[PDB]
């Protein structure tokens, strides 16, 4: 029996374009889809289907096996809502991530919706029509699948849940976050127990290297000020600028005394001794910055935004906020090439957004689209895909982090 | 026969109920003849008063043309054709290549029974008091929205088997043209063809006879296609005395087309003729440099150069040169300096930039192009040194990445004509700018700028500063704008101001630029 699903009222199906893939990826995609065809998971479609979703081939961590990744971003957006997050999970010591996508492959998709799951394996230099298909079963990556498989899912989990209540389990799209605080040795073993307990029902790889996220250790990178021996006119000016900026967040920041040191068109390199007044003013500014601005609460009904700044030498800076300057979180990331790092970053950041709020953020990437579109699939490993847009990182925002 | 593709009208719409224009009895007579035959053939079938739908028909020896615009407006969208043509370099050499004309293919394919009713038209009767014959299609209507897609699709299914049965062959569909390439012996190749025509025929699919088939070379959408090589249809440059904006615009067009195969084509000088132009018919006299370019190009064109096909076996090598400020020339080849394709890149991304950035962008275009044509990225050979690249790289806010590339010492070598000092300069005077500046050493200059804009005054100040300052300068400004611009170390710009500054910068020994609120 198939649960009748519908697109939000009025909304038609997606007709997204397919970005040019590399022969190798096309091959992977063909090998895969042909087997999924044999297994009745998908079926070829005709020209009467004008819709299309982009597919991609990514690489599994610790496997020679490729993974088909469908960008149902647009579809999920035109897909009706369905009618929660364990705030405790973010507190666990170890969160391991499992890919339970194959779960869905054993559940038919409402015949009428199938047409919307249309996708295409492009062909090189347009020498052939391209291979068109649509799903018959629940498709991995579609927001719908988790929902519909929700029931059949809770069943499967209720035993372990009661058997190991010291363990928190969260499902998101094709991912399942298993958390605890047990000794690493134990954590890993109990995990494996779940794997086999999942097999007991039916077709689960370790996402993220089968390694553990340690959310407990996640911490907010506060703003920091240059602590130096001697202070030159330039140092001060930079200092003041930075403070001035930070002021809009922490309005308790005073510069009056530091600016006084800067009276008179002096020489950048001239060393300026600080008056005790300013000395104390700085000290206060420093303490004020020691922690995030109070009053920043997460709104479940607002989009989670995530901007990244390139700092150079394998170093990057990010911030998760819903309202400008009202950062719910900020962090750093160190190494690879710009792109690899960058993707690795986005994925780290996303995973957290999920773990913490259960929602993927919407990134603002410091890169040229054509570029990203070209290499991202080369390092991407998650099963989901965040919403993203490309931008131009302002010179100063970078200097302030 | 082939499996029917189910069609439907657009949601919430109804079949075409359009009235049939009046028809000349001479045209009525011609239609009936045509329709009878079609019916005798099964393509259409007389229907009854049941069907209230109708689509206009008119006469154009006599021919039949039905206006499907309205039906098409009411017909669902299809995944369509492809509007993605292969580029000759993407192809591989072949010993023989024959092309058959799938004569009236659409009429050879059935039509979703449930849809047939919407194709209903009417041949008016000659005399007043009498009724006019009503029909509907059983096959793909010529001019109908579906037809193309549905026809191709079915074609492919029909070809699918034979395709896997005959691996030693390849086929390309394009409208009603079927190209068959092979590396078989003419005889074998020529028979396999016949082996194919039968398979088609097995589905009543007819194709021209060898006696009337088309063999290479092929003049396809701006191309000339030989089994072993390709090029662009020959290009003849005029020799006018009087050149019109229009003539020039076109020339520039044709010239670009060449670009992909003919290296060194240059259109700068000509393109310059279009400045200020008030009419498409306006005549513009050629410059001394425009005449030079035209003539240079004329010569490059006099040489028949050709492209080579893709040899999946060999790697792809891409080579890029700076042809002019902003201009970059490249050629992708597999075998030593024997191109599959070549090309240019003038794309200036942003009001200001530097060769490093601009060269890096050229790389991304080529990379995309390659993937689209050969499914793979080529190994690049660039006139830049890793150290140079790496330096600009790590120091630029935007993330970037260049595939696999080898430095090729082929002048000119892209470089960084200057680098801002990371730390302020001791011993170097200090300027505080805003239209004027003041230095730690007492000096000051104010200037009245006319017409300028807020931002353009900020760069002027700075310019002013650089000018008057000695070899080593420290500059403080509040304009975040100018700071970004200069921090970005551009070496070329559409704005002259910016260029003057850039000049200053190059000449300096050390320059430190700082910002303050
Ligand atoms: C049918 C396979 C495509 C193919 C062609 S057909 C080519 C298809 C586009 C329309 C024009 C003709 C081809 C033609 C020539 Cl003339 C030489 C090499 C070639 N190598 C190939 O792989």
């Amino acid at each position: 029996e198939t649960v009748p699903v519908k697109l939000k009222p009025g909304m038609d199906g997606p007709k997204v374009k397919q970005w040019p893939l590399t022969e190798e990826k096309i091959k992977a995609l063909v090998e895969i889809c042909t087997e999924m065809e044999k297994e009745g998971k998908i079926s070829k479609i005709g020209p009467e289907n004008p819709y299309n979703t982009p597919v991609f081939a990514i690489k599994k961590k610790d496997s020679t096996k490729w993974r088909k990744l469908v960008d149902f971003r647009e579809l999920n957006k035109r897909t009706q809502d369905f009618w929660p997050h364990p705030a405790g999970l973010k507190k666990k010591k170890s969160v391991t991530v499992l890919d339970v996508g194959d779960a869905y492959f054993s559940v038919p998709l409402d015949e009428d919706f199938r047409k919307y799951t249309a996708f295409t394996i492009p062909s090189i230099n347009n020498e052939t029509p391209g291979i068109r298909y649509q799903y018959n079963v629940l498709p991995q990556g579609w927001k719908g699948s988790p929902a519909i498989f929700q029931s059949s899912m809770t069943k499967i989990l209720e035993p372990f849940r009661k058997q190991n209540p010291d363990i928190v389990i969260y499902q998101y799209m094709d991912d399942l976050y298993v958390g605890s605080d047990l000794e690493i040795g134990q954590h890993r073993t109990k995990i494996e127990e779940l794997r086999q307990h999942l097999l007991r029902w039916g077709l689960p790889p370790f996402l993220w290297m089968g390694y553990e996220l340690h959310p407990d250790k996640w911490t907010v990178q506060p703003i920091v000020l240059p602590e130096k021996d001697s202070w030159t006119v330039n140092d001060i000016q930079k200092l003041v600028g930075k403070l001035n900026w930070a002021s809009q967040i922490y309005p308790g920041i005073k510069v009056r005394q530091l600016c006084k040191l800067l009276r008179g068109t002096k020489a950048l390199t001239e060393v300026i001794p600080l008056t005790e007044e300013a000395e104390l003013e700085l000290a206060e500014n420093r303490e004020i910055l020691k922690e995030p601005v109070h009053g920043v609460y997460y709104d479940p009904s607002k989009d989670l935004i995530a901007e990244i700044q390139k700092q150079g030498q394998g170093q990057w800076t990010y911030q998760i906020y819903q309202e400008p300057f009202k950062n719910l979180k900020t962090g750093k990331y160190a190494r690879t090439n710009d792109v690899k790092q960058l993707t690795e970053a986005v994925q780290k950041i996303t995973t957290e957004s999920i773990v913490i709020w259960g929602k993927t953020p919407k990134f603002k990437l410091p890169i040229q689209k054509e570029t990203w579109e070209t290499w991202w699939t080369e390092y991407w490993q998650a099963t989901w895909i965040p919403e993203w847009e490309f931008v131009n990182t302002p010179p100063l925002v970078k200097l302030w982090y | 026969p082939i499996e029917t593709v189910p069609v439907k009208l657009k949601p919430g719409m109804d079949g075409p109920k359009v009235k049939q224009w009046p028809l000349t009895e001479e045209k009525i007579k011609a239609l009936v003849e045509i329709c009878t035959e079609m019916e005798k053939e099964g393509k259409i079938s007389k229907i009854g008063p049941e069907n209230p739908y109708n689509t206009p028909v008119f006469a154009i020896k006599w021919r039949k043309l039905v206006d499907f615009r309205e039906l098409n407006k009411r017909t669902q969208d299809f995944w369509e054709v492809q509007l993605g043509i292969p580029h000759p370099a993407g192809l591989k050499k072949k010993k023989s290549v024959t092309v058959l004309d799938v004569g009236d293919a659409y009429f050879s394919v059935p039509l979703d029974e449930d849809f047939r009713k919407y194709t209903a038209f009417t041949i008016p009767s000659i005399n007043n008091e009498t009724p006019g014959i009503r029909y509907q299609y059983n096959v793909l209507p010529q001019g109908w929205k579906g037809s193309p897609a549905i026809f191709q699709s079915s074609m492919t299914k029909i070809l699918e088997p034979f395709r896997k049965q005959n691996p030693d062959i390849v086929i390309y569909q394009y409208m009603d043209d079927l190209y068959v390439g092979s590396d078989l012996e003419i005889g074998q190749h020529r028979t396999k063809i016949e082996e194919l025509r039968q398979h088609l025929l097995r589905w009543g699919l007819t194709t021209p006879d060898k006696k009337h088939q088309k063999e290479p070379p092929f003049l396809w959408m701006g191309y000339e296609l030989h089994p072993d090589k390709w090029t662009v249809q020959p290009i003849v440059l005029p020799e006018k005395d009087s050149w019109t904006v229009n003539d020039i615009q076109k020339l520039v067009g044709k010239l670009n087309w060449a670009s992909q195969i003919y290296p060194g084509i240059k259109v700068r000088q000509l393109c310059k003729l279009l400045r200020g132009t008030k009419a498409l018919t306006e005549v513009i006299p050629l410059t001394e440099e425009a005449e030079l370019e035209l003539a240079e190009n004329r010569e490059i064109l006099k040489e028949p150069v050709h492209g080579v096909y893709y040899d999946p076996s060999k790697d792809l090598i891409a080579e890029i040169q700076k042809q002019g400020q902003g201009q970059w020339t490249y050629q992708i080849y597999q075998e030593p300096f024997k191109n599959l394709k070549t090309g240019k890149y003038a794309r200036m991304r942003g009001a200001h930039t530097n060769d490093v950035k601009q060269l890096t962008e050229a790389v991304q275009k080529i990379t995309t192009e390659s993937i689209v044509i050969w499914g793979k990225t080529p190994k690049f050979k660039l006139p830049i040194q890793k150290e140079t690249w790496e330096t600009w790289w790590t120091e630029y806010w935007q993330a970037t990445w260049i595939p696999e590339w080898e430095f090729v010492n082929t002048p000119p070598l892209v470089k960084l004509w200057y680098q801002l000092e990371k730390e302020p300069i001791v011993g170097a005077e200090t300027f505080y700018v805003d239209a004027g500046y003041v230095t730690n050493r007492g000096r000051q200059k104010v200037v009245t700028l006319t017409d300028t804009t807020n931002q353009k005054t900020e760069l002027q100040a700075i310019y002013l500063a650089l000018q008057d300052s000695g070899l080593e300068v420290n500059i403080v400004t509040d304009s975040q704008y100018a700071l970004g611009i200069i921090q970005a170390q551009p070496d070329q710009s559409e704005s002259e101001l910016v260029n003057q500054i850039i000049e200053q910068l190059i000449k300096k020994e050390k320059v430190y630029l700082a910002w303050v609120p």
